[PDB]
């Protein structure tokens, strides 16, 4: 299907906080407007948007696991 | 390149000579 | 010594920087571009972060992604070796202040040794001698200008302060195209560097474009270690340079060496660092200082056995200079050439896969590249592929072993510029030794 | 000055002195056989000559197809490198009866040195100290033989006098198999060197393998430079020799050095030589000499500065010898690895196509070798391709750089030794330096 | 198309003295065995016999050139 790769280089977090519930999970969909993954680069958690609304097939990746620039994250058929 | 060489026969004119003994 | 780095550039110099570390014990990171995952040293690295896209603006010059690649790593320092951002005073204050060591000099002198201005202003006051000059960023006093230019005798160059690679330089004849070839000049400079400061400097037709090479620790040491002749260049870049110069005496030598040395320890330098200079009627003539390690300073290292890049690493972790000046002895001779992969008549970029490739070996023959038999050399970068340097007990040793080890190397696949290289080797005037910054243009007869 | 030489050689020898001659400005004729028409060398020589079929018996050991071969080329020299026919006394006399320059010693002189049981006396009468043993051929007098194995002292080893690469010696533990042992040693000699003749040595268990590099003109000089450590054998088969040999201080070096000089001058030597020395509780002990120059001679080139096959060019053209005794400094350490083609855990050779190929580069990495991607290995000849010979300013560096230039080294399509190596270079006893002849095999147990 | 080779390194000769006359030409055949050129070497001249009765078809190194081992010297039918 549709790939999202992190758009820069840093740390991959799924919650947002330490303690909290995810952005999203495997299973439940997502629409074209939704934050999937946080991608903290010095102390600045970003955001990643994706642009193709489906079911989230699979995560990638795992929480705390750095990632860099094109680097597959989440898979969405 | 020097692999795609081809061998170019020898000068027909050099004479050293060899005691005949 | 530092636990780990970070080599923020490609190609040769990465190798180099990756080779020097290992040989210390030091862990590498290797951060390249998304159309860089063959480089070689991408592929010996121990780990391996992309930080952008294809385009140089992108990823070996996106400083954020450099420093976020630095962090997640655990890295210790950032090595930017020459190209890209060595001489980017921004990102040496930037990598010291995020917390990691930048291996190379501060960024107060990179500031002040990059503005060619102001550092030809601190040469004059450390007694380094200088080209005659505008002395000045020029002003809109045409008549001053042209008082100037006359004084000290034209023709004149009028020269960018931020410009670098050979660009933003252009040569006056007289007073009648001064100001026209000014505002374009600037305008160049504001398109390329985004920095329209220029000056005017005299204009040496004849010179020998000699430089030193100084390593100093930042603790009030500092030394020199020969120079290099780099005066076969066309189109103001270098092709073949050597170590030691020919007809240098050692007596010119030591006081050359001396004078730069002091002039390190006053300004406070730290890192290895190049003072180029203009040599003519046995003097020499100060127009640049390069605070980077340079292209060519493998001819010093196989002259002098001093590993410069080694001495940089230990530098920046801290360690003084272990080399006493007395311990610096040369022996031999040195000489370099720049493998390019661009077309020899037209002197243009050729991309492409490297369908063989057989490198050149031997006694007294280093070869120093990145390239292998199916690697494809992206368009994005510079055309430059590799330097191959030899090196004898004479000038005449080390040209004969060039042309042997230039007759030895095979690239195929794109157009390479060995065909020129060779062809320099086998001019007679060369092989003499003592051409002036000029020769290798007027040699094409054009 | 030599007009022109025939290289009667191959591989990488034969790369090394068409390279010298090259830079000598000498003229080369490249002898080959049938199946060598592919080697570099080959390729790059001035003049090729396909001298023979395949087998060395008909190509390289033919004296006469060399000797037409320099004759219709019209060469006035002729340089044997090692192997084949460099210690081949008849080859030696047969060169010089025809007019041709001989690259080496006298006839008479490998005559003297090709047999142990000569070479003994003649260092024991120079002073050179040499093994206790037999002191002269073993007979059939048994008696005799076990009164002189006790007088020695067990255990002791049968060598035969015309013995070369490690093969016709047998330990002897006691006077049990002393017969059997010594009938074997017979046959093997027989069917190996046409020469039966054999002696007894002592067989010290603890040796290192020192062997002393001079240099001699011929007219009264010699010198000596530094010495070698091949410590590191395999069925008396060197893999890994170095320079200077580690824990030899200059005291005994020089003291070892000077004695071999005037060894050199006693018997008149000409050319470059090699005394191999078993090194034991600081004494030194004379086993055999090699008349030629060594495989391992790089490692002295990079700690000396001096090229040894230029030296015998030069030596051979008459010129007296050009370096004094005290201008010889060494300066470093350099580690040399043998890379065969051979499967690594049964020491068999393994020819065939080499697909892929990419040699190491780097600051004191030296690549000796003819192969090339898409060079058939044929099967008729010895199993060494190539040579890596690592340098720095002290061993750890040069094991360090080793180890970075093995691992950048590809070779497919055939079964090297390169992992033997790679193991070999990181052992910690290696590393410590000053192992015995007999660690590898203990270290491998097999 | 057989060659025969020469098998040894030398100087080709075609006649067998200086001043006599060649032994073969192209045209007139041979028979199975016979002399049919000189290679020297070290002096003591040589005489390659030949190994196939057939017609000379061409001859393809002149007198006194140098040849090396199975150096193509003349091809026969
Ligand atoms: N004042 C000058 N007179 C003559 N040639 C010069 C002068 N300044 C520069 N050049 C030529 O241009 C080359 C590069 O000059 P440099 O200032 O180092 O520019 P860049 O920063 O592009 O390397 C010099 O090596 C020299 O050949
Ligand atoms: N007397 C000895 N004692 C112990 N080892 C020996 C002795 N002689 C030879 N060797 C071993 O065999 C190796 C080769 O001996 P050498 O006489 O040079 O034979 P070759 O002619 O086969 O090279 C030596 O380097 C050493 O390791
Ligand atoms: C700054 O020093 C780094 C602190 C890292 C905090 C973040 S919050 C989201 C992640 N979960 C966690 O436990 N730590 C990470
Ligand atoms: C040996 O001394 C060289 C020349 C020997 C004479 C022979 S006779 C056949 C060849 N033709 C010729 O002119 N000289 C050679
Ligand atoms: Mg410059
Ligand atoms: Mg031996």
């Amino acid at each position: 299907g549709h790939i999202v790769r992190s758009p820069m280089v840093g740390t991959f977090y799924r919650t947002p906080s330490p303690d909290a519930k995810a952005f999203i999970e495997v299973g439940q969909k997502v629409n074209v407007g939704d934050t999937l993954c946080i991608v903290e680069a010095m102390k600045m958690m970003n955001q990643i948007e994706a642009d193709k609304s489906g079911t989230v097939k699979a995560i990638l990746v795992e929480s705390g696991q750095p990632v860099e620039f094109d680097e597959p994250l989440v898979v969405i058929e | 390149s020097w692999i795609e060489r081809i061998k170019s026969n020898i000068t027909p004119t050099r004479k050293a000579s060899i005691p005949e003994g | 010594m530092l636990d780990k780095i970070v080599i923020a550039n490609r190609g040769e110099i990465a190798l180099r920087i990756l080779r020097a570390c290992k040989e210390l014990g030091i862990k590498t990171v290797a951060v390249h571009s998304s159309a860089d995952r063959d480089l070689k040293h991408v592929l010996l690295a121990d780990e391996t972060v992309c930080i952008g896209p294809a385009p140089s603006v992108k990823s070996y010059l996106n400083i954020p992604a450099i420093i976020s690649a630095a962090e997640i790593t655990g890295a210790v320092a950032i090595h930017p070796g020459y190209g890209f951002l060595s001489e980017n005073a921004n990102f040496a204050e930037q990598v010291e202040r995020s917390g990691f060591i930048f291996i190379g000099p501060k960024a107060e002198t990179i500031r002040l040794m990059g503005d060619k201005v102001s550092a030809i202003a601190a040469m004059k006051k450390a007694g380094v001698p200088c080209v005659p000059g505008s002395d000045g960023p020029l002003g809109d006093d045409m008549d001053k200008n042209r008082a100037i230019a006359k004084r000290i005798g034209y023709p004149v160059i009028i020269k960018a302060s931020g410009g670098g690679g050979g660009r933003g330089m252009r040569v006056v004849r007289g007073d009648a195209e001064l100001a026209q070839s000014i505002s374009m000049t600037r305008a160049e400079a504001k398109a390329a560097f985004s920095n329209d400061m220029v000056y005017m400097e005299k204009y040496l037709e004849n010179p020998r474009h000699v430089e030193i090479q100084v390593l100093a620790d930042g603790q009030g040491n500092a030394i020199y270690l020969a120079e290099r002749d780099c005066s076969m260049q066309r189109r103001h870049q270098k092709v073949v340079e050597e170590a030691p110069a020919p007809g240098i005496t050692p007596e010119l030598r030591r006081y050359i060496g001396e004078r730069c040395a002091k002039a390190c320890v006053d300004i406070g330098y730290r890192g290895a660092g190049t003072f180029e200079f203009l040599f003519e009627n046995g003097e020499f003539y100060f127009i640049e200082m390069n605070t980077r390690i340079q292209v060519e300073h493998p001819v010093t290292e196989m002259i002098t056995g001093v590993d410069l890049i080694k001495e940089q690493l230990r530098i920046a972790a801290g360690q003084p200079l272990s080399i006493k000046q007395e311990e610096v002895h040369v022996r031999g001779h040195a000489v370099e050439c720049r493998i390019n992969a661009e077309d020899p008549n037209t002197f243009l970029p050729s991309p492409g896969k490297i369908t063989r490739f057989h490198a050149p070996g031997g006694f007294g023959v280093r070869w120093e590249s990145h390239i292998y038999a199916g690697y494809t050399v992206p368009p994005y970068y510079d055309s430059m592929i590799g330097k191959l340097i030899c090196y004898g007990e004479n000038r005449d040793v080390a040209i004969a072993r060039m042309k042997n080890a230039l007759q030895e190397l095979i690239i195929d696949g794109i157009k390479t510029n060995v065909d020129l290289q060779i062809r320099i080797m086998n001019d007679e005037n060369f092989q003499h030794g003592g051409t002036n910054i000029h020769y290798l243009e007027k040699k094409l007869g054009l």
